């Protein structure tokens, strides 16, 4: 007598690595980064007309 | 209890003025009621606007009754962006030491248990208000334990008078009073039922024997001065003894095998002696100083190690 | 409501692109000053 | 975390062996402190008053003091760790019974003053009374027995535990040592059951198995008699005794690599609630 079972393979995913700048939304940002922001209270910007 | 402590993070919002940010840095050790044990909550959950029922801001007496459904926590440190507390019921820190700060009109002593009380005192209900967020933070008042058995007993006894003075206290000789106010009929009846359950449950058939010892005590206070200054000048049992001559019942049904005096005392401990936990909350916390003093002063911190 | 610093103007960071009636919408800003021509507290 | 109780100078030779015999025993101190004198430790340290304290005042100090279990005994200092702060770092501290009653695994252990029947140091002129570490379910029995004894004065001494027999009588001093308990237990109940009897004056008059149950089922649904000024004389008095006669357990035994039931004179390993 001969019998067996089998594992015929296994299937995975890949996580899609997404840069933010590859989006079409990245115009509506002005992205300059802070190496520190918790060291800051209320910050200000002036415009003049 | 966890090994690395367990510190919830009450969040501070974005827009807070400098007259408000320095008003929260004086909240270093206070008592803050979390409703759950979520690691992330908001000040809109902590403040008195979340304390209200449907639109009826309750009295001081209901403010007792909605502490026992919440989890008292003590602030350890205040960041600019969040407030960190530690719940008393779960686990303190690694150390088991969380510094408080006395709001009390009464200084403490070592080892004494702390049960907290709403701000009942006059000229004392000082609520830290946030103006740029429109909140009131009512901070309750930590008191020593035999005070908290007085003040809860003063307020429940006052509300029974409305259902048809008292508001003067003394402790360490400093005269202090409490705020007189009308009490809503709702939560007072939740106290009266919690009395008369625990009051009737302490009456076993064995108490018909103890109630025939009243003529012994009223003659014992004649000879030993310990029993004179026990009864009181303002007690019931003295004027009860001057009119009633009780006498014991004849027999008991199957009274040989059972101890009637013993069953009346076991039922008295778990019901009538337990009563100080039903009306108020549980004395979670006592004061265990390491080097400082026998007395911890008002406006000063105190190290704290937990307690049954 | 702090009075801001007038020399940050004197070398500006980045220039606008469109002039509008500005006091129509105010609460987007905080320290707002309608200066009828060159006036007292600019100095 | 181990404190030090220094022994002052001038120890005799039997007394260095007497303190050699309290190796693992429960001791109360005022404040957790790395250095402490033995005169603040002894029974003299709270004879404050003019009468040496009886079993009632013993209980009150035991909730105002912080219990410590003695580790090793050096001949210069008594090294101890307290049961409130020192046991989160170090895990388990040995403990010796002075009980007539053996310990099982998993019991919680309260403490009782020595009401049953005491090292004296005559080089130092002090006594060292020690608590009796019995298991906490017996504590609400045994103290409730001994209070019930004095009420007879104005059958009972039968106790079984762990397949054994206990005799509390083993008469002279102990009844006189327990006078102050008996004169408060009676007063609280007689104050209670007359105020309750004054507020609702019918509680003894209804028919018990017929009409009184309706008076119980309604309670479950959600000159002048100075009565309302006398609740405070009852409630604060009764609210005080609810801590003292609680006898809250600091101590639970978790036996590991040892016997299941620890006998008298043996040692049992001890943890606090984590």
């Amino acid at each position: 007598d001969v019998e067996f079972d089998a594992l015929l393979g296994s299937y995975c995913n890949t996580l899609s690595l997404v840069r933010f700048l590859e989006l079409g939304l990245s115009v509506a940002c002005v992205c300059t980064k802070f190496p520190e922001l918790a060291y800051m209270n209320e910050g200000r910007v002036q415009f003049e007309v | 209890m966890l090994a690395d402590g367990f510190e919830t993070d009450i969040a501070i919002p974005s827009g807070i003025s400098r007259p408000d940010a320095a008003a929260l840095q004086r909240c270093e050790g206070r008592v803050v009621f979390l409703p759950t044990i979520r690691r992330q909550l908001t000040l809109a959950d902590v403040a008195h606007e979340s304390f209200v029922s449907g639109g009826v801001s309750p009295d001081t007496l209901g403010l007792l009754l909605a502490y026992r459904r919440r989890f008292p926590a003590v602030i350890t440190r205040v960041l600019p962006t969040r407030i960190v507390a530690c719940p008393l019921d779960v686990g303190l820190t690694h150390a088991g030491t969380v510094n408080l700060r006395n709001t009390s009109p009464v200084d403490l002593c070592n080892g004494d248990p702390i049960s907290l009380v709403p701000p009942v005192f006059e000229g004392q209900a000082t609520d830290v208000r946030l103006d740029s967020l429109d909140l009131t933070l009512r901070f309750p008042v930590p008191l020593p334990s035999p005070l908290a058995r007085e003040i809860v007993a003063r307020l429940v006894a006052r509300g029974i008078r409305d259902l048809n003075d008292l508001n003067v206290l003394y402790y360490n000789g400093s005269r202090l009073s409490l705020l007189a106010d009308v009490q809503q009929l709702g939560p007072v009846n939740a106290e009266l039922r919690s009395l008369v359950l625990n009051m009737v449950y302490s009456i076993t058939e064995g108490t018909t024997i103890i109630l025939t010892l009243i003529p012994r005590l009223f003659a014992l206070s004649a000879q030993d001065g310990y029993v004179n200054a026990l009864l009181q000048m303002q007690s019931v049992t003295r004027e009860a003894a001057q009119l009633i001559h009780p006498e014991a019942p004849a027999l008991m049904q199957d009274g040989e095998r059972r101890l009637p005096l013993y069953e009346a005392l076991v039922a008295w401990l778990t019901h009538a002696g337990q009563l100080g936990d039903t009306l108020a909350l549980a004395p979670v916390v006592r004061v265990c100083t390491f080097d400082g003093a026998a007395v911890v002063r008002s406006g000063d911190m105190a190290p704290v190690i937990r307690y049954p | 409501p702090p009075g801001y610093r007038y020399a940050a103007a004197m070398v500006p960071t980045g220039s606008l692109l469109s002039t509008i009636e500005v006091a129509s919408h105010r609460r987007l800003f905080d320290f707002f000053s309608r200066v009828r021509s060159d006036a007292n507290s600019l100095y």
